[PDB]
């Protein structure tokens, strides 16, 4: 059934970049966009932007327009966000969700979310 | 970005009207949707569009949207229900804009 | 096709149809609220012809 | 001709020659790539029962179409003011459509920054259904029109259509129209496209208010509405918006009667009562999609037709009361007014019979209206594997293509002969100073029309 | 002509004229780079199968090739209705094929990204074998047809061919064709390629089912087939899938009889039995490649010929039973039925002699059937090193090229002359509701065909 799978967690010290992976299993995977919502502790959800699956071109967010980079691959059927400059500030559980239109042209919502991802960023080894 | 109350009270057997407010361009032209999030787990899409609930969602949850302000009111509450909620919306370029954390307290 | 459904399912009309006459349950709640007739709701769209 | 030399010129003008007019308009249009180049089935089943009357079935193709069907795509508010004041009636004659300066783009994103870049060779498909073989969707007054203000670059709506259904499930007498199935010209950055069309003879729109009341031959047909008083306290304190509908039912499915047979909105002197579904209701610039206050919207009113046509909130007569009356011999009636924002032509359905086809929202009922003009980007696939695959290619380059559009429509006019001694009623702006001139951009560049404008000003004898 | 001026236009239509038809069809296409620009050699060993039956030898070449050989490409399920109901048979006359709007994209691969950019100057080679010099692959009913649904974008199949073999080793007579030694046309982004063809006169295809059985002369030839039952409890519990099937043998390698000379599927009234290898079994949409189970494959049946041709699960008679029977004088038979998904032509092999050459899988057998069309990208060599090396260049720029493809065939018809009093059987949709429209796209966006369609409906006196 429609499912989205982030990888396991990593721990990366400030200045390190960490890509994250999202496996879209059970659907066409090119007809629906994939949005990356982030939650840093004590902060609301935050939208890192979307990739257009088939398109390969991404639309980033105002705050993340510089640092975030998004790449995908149809063969392995997965999509990647790469956060190049990790900081203490950028400590969050990362989600990939897909737009799902509920079989209607008019409606747009993020129906399927992945189990989760958490990035622990801290210089301390 | 949308402005909504951060802390919202609750008591067993009581409805809770969760307000969200936005500018005409951000929310007027776009249908808000509500996502229920429990810490340590993936968010759930309670209400997609102003008044619709997805097959997975229960009968009690509902939605009332008006021009800028768009609310949510849930029925027959439990502390098993109690978690953090969000107000999601779409702009002209279809950037998704989340209002803010509103989490309940059931007591 | 059928005479009521001649509409286009993807695109809101520019006509507005009154959708609410009251705010909520209570007293002195009379109010007016207008809304776009749109594919979400197709029963109320202003249509050209009638059977 | 070539890539570097333009494929057309920018004409927006209106040229008033005698009893006829030529009104040309040219705008910019961006067409994205819809549905990832994939036709798909649409229906709302949100519940096993779903909604009684709101259930529907159909498809949603990638093609976009051009809606110029509204009056304010062809008229500058002056040329309208010039039109209504000095004329009794008018009507379209010919339409010229030119589509030029196609510009195709290629959205490539590298290293976190997405950069647009001209794709020279990629092509754009377009055609005009001149046999009216596709479903005609321009008649429903949908948004997506050419913009009222020439300086507004606009985006092209998506074409999808509906068909027969029972519940959310189709039935064999449904049909699936592929639009790829028609022949359609392809265009690159050098080509243009042009075609012309002759309007079938339609009676003039009668722009005038009878100056001589009918009872001073019996008034026309009437189908009653509920009456809403803009001042809220007057209205009953109950949820009567849908229960008190005026609704014709078909195949078990209800349809609110909007606007219904042409009728005067309200009795003489009572202007705060509108019929519930009786009037076209236009939203002001920036009005919200849902639940917008009473004053975010403009309400058309047909005071002029009251002399001949019966009021929409009072019963027709007494034989007990008679709420809904048909057509008796010897009726006369007037049409519903056409407005600057309102539609022009709406296609007559094809049946074995019809009566007085002039469509209930206004405009010119035409068995053969101007064709649809359908458009999409030729899908350009991303690199396919070297290993042969049976399945179709599911991954395409992102792309969209932009350019210009012109349309020129010849309107024929009917001069005012009136022998009236005292002055007419003309529509003029007010001298009273205000923060922003009506019908022009405010300080952010937002072109906003403050009021609807009806066409019934000059008068005649009944 | 030039870069910015479109070379040729999208044509997709059906034109129904008198006794003859014209079906034009277009598609979009991408051509990868096969075999890394190398003629290669392939055996069973490189594939890995060790059997003698499946032993083969031959080469596999960069060149791509177009296949429209299947009915569903030219006819749209509407026509193939209107085509069958109303007509006592048909055959093709003239096929016209064009190819335009070439585009060449050069994929670039970075450490983590690959950006596509146009290489305007790059070229594409194309030619057609009109002297039938190369081997002819279109007669094996391969995959890679133009897709049935025009908005699809289909990948072109590779071109490779089998030659004579002993085990995996050749024999000196086994010959190797190098396509580059054929004159071809070179197309940059502005050029197009088009030719015409003329179908050599063949018998009309017979679309009809004899109302009157032969025994009310003699029936036609027969070669028995082991009867397999779609009720899987009835079938014997043994591995008879390979051992059971009848198999014509050549050169010491047993080849399954697929399907074999046209014979009826089953005795009248028993619809659940079928020849094990006798009838074509099309895969339903969504069906995988391997070890599928029953419902994922549509199964044709020959029932309409049960009058003349003997049942393929029965013996032709007695003399002791007769399991196979060759042609006697005074026999009569009817060939196998062409289906919407089935092939159109195949090539009568070049021999000194043959009998009734019309192929088995259905269609029109020809000694000069329509030429193949081969295509490839002329390889752009990557930068050489500044000092000569006698070697051939092993490093190229990674490309693929895309465009349009369109084909126009002219079918000829034979009218229905019958004086029969009572009505016919006609093929039709089933009005009853369903979650999807048959022969149309679902919510997912994938086009499916529910059922095969035979061409035999109207009846003739025998």
């Amino acid at each position: 059934q429609v499912q989205l799978v982030e990888s396991g967690a990593e721990v990366k010290q400030p200045g390190a970049s960490v890509k994250v992976s999202c496996k879209a299993s059970g659907y066409i995977f090119t007809s629906h966009n994939i949005h990356w919502v982030r939650k840093a502790p004590g902060q609301g959800l935050e939208w890192m932007g979307k990739i257009n699956p088939s398109g390969g071109d991404a639309n980033y967010a105002q705050k993340f327009q510089g640092r975030v980079v998004m790449t995908r691959d149809t063969s392995t059927n997965t999509v990647y966000v790469q956060l190049r400059s990790l900081r203490f500030e950028d400590t969050a559980v990362y989600y990939c969700a897909r737009v799902h239109d509920f079989w209607s042209g008019y409606h747009r919502a993020l129906d399927i979310w992945g189990q989760g991802t958490m990035v622990i960023v801290s210089s301390a080894s | 970005v949308l402005t909504q109350p951060p802390s919202a009270s609750g008591t067993p057997g009581q409805t809770v009207t969760i307000s969200c407010s936005g500018s005409s361009s951000n929310v007027g032209s776009h249908s808000v949707n509500w996502y229920q999030h429990l810490p340590g787990t993936a968010p759930k899409l309670l209400i997609y569009s102003n008044h619709r609930r997805p097959s997975g969602v229960p009968d009690r949850f509902s939605g009332s949207k008006s021009d800028t302000s768009a609310s949510l009111a849930i029925s027959g509450i439990q502390s098993e229900d109690e978690a953090d909620y969000y107000c999601a919306t779409w702009d002209g370029r279809l950037n998704v804009l989340f209002g803010g954390g509103t989490k309940l307290t059931v007591l | 096709q059928s005479l009521d459904r001649l509409m286009n399912p993807l695109i809101d009309q520019y006509l507005y149809y009154l959708s609410k006459t009251i705010n909520g349950s209570g007293q002195n709640q009379q109010t007016l609220k207008f809304s776009v007739a749109g594919p979400s709701n197709m029963a109320v769209q202003g249509r050209n012809y009638i059977p | 001709d070539g890539v570097g030399s333009s494929s057309g010129n920018w004409h927006c003008d209106s040229q008033w020659l005698g009893d006829r007019v030529i009104t040309t308009s040219t705008r910019t249009w961006a067409l994205p790539t819809y549905n990832n180049h994939l036709y798909k089935q649409i229906s709302n089943s949100t519940s096993g029962g779903s909604s009684n009357d709101n259930a529907y079935f159909g498809y949603s193709t990638p093609w976009g179409y051009f809606d110029f069907n509204r009056f304010h795509c062809h008229f500058s508010p002056r040329d309208w003011q010039r039109l209504i004041n000095n004329n009794w009636g008018f009507r379209p004659k010919r339409l010229n459509f030119k589509l030029f300066n196609i510009q195709v783009k290629e959205v490539t994103d590298n290293n976190g920054v997405k950069t647009i870049a001209n794709n020279l060779t990629s092509t754009v498909q377009v055609f005009t259904d001149s046999d009216y073989q596709l479903p005609y969707v321009l008649g429903s007054a949908h948004e997506g029109c050419l913009p009222p203000f020439p300086a507004d670059v606009f985006m092209i709506p998506q074409y999808g259509y509906l068909t027969l259904n029972d519940g959310s499930q189709a039935v064999g007498r449904s049909s699936f129209y592929c639009l790829e199935y028609f022949p359609s010209q392809m265009l690159r950055t050098g080509n243009n496209f042009q075609f012309s069309y002759e309007f079938e003879n339609v009676p003039f729109h009668s722009s005038y208010a009878h100056s001589q009341s009918l009872d001073r031959y019996i008034p026309g047909p009437s189908y009653r509405q509920q009456r809403v008083s803009t001042t809220v306290t007057q209205n009953n304190n109950s949820e009567f918006a849908w229960p008190g509908a005026s609704s014709w039912a078909l195949n078990g499915r209800n349809s609110l009667m909007n606007p219904g047979p042409a009728m005067a909105s309200h009795k003489e002197g009572e202007d705060r009562f509108f019929p519930l579904s009786g009037s076209l209701i236009f939203g002001k610039q920036g009005t919200g999609r849902d639940n917008v206050d009473a004053d975010k919207v403009m309400i058309t009113n047909e005071e002029e037709i009251k002399t001949t046509n019966p009021v929409a909130t009072e019963s027709y007569g007494q034989v007990g009361w008679v709420q809904n009356q048909g057509i008796l011999p010897g009726m006369v009636w007037q049409d519903r007014d056409v407005y600057l924002q309102g539609p022009i032509w709406a296609k007559i359905p094809h049946t074995d019979g019809n009566f007085h086809p002039s469509p209930l929202m206004g405009g010119f009922g035409m068995k053969h209206p101007p064709p649809q003009i359908l458009i999409k980007n030729t899908p350009v696939p991303a690199d396919p594997p070297t290993a042969f695959n049976k399945d179709k290619l599911n991954s395409f380059i992102t792309q969209y293509s932009t350019g210009q559009v012109s349309v020129e429509i010849e309107w024929e006019l009917q001069k005012e002969n009136s022998k009236r001694w005292n002055p007419e009623i003309q529509y003029t702006s007010n001298y009273y100073k205000s923060n922003n001139v009506e019908f022009a951009v405010n300080t952010e560049g937002v072109y906003s029309e403050p009021r609807p404008i009806g066409t019934r000003y000059l008068t005649r004898n009944l």
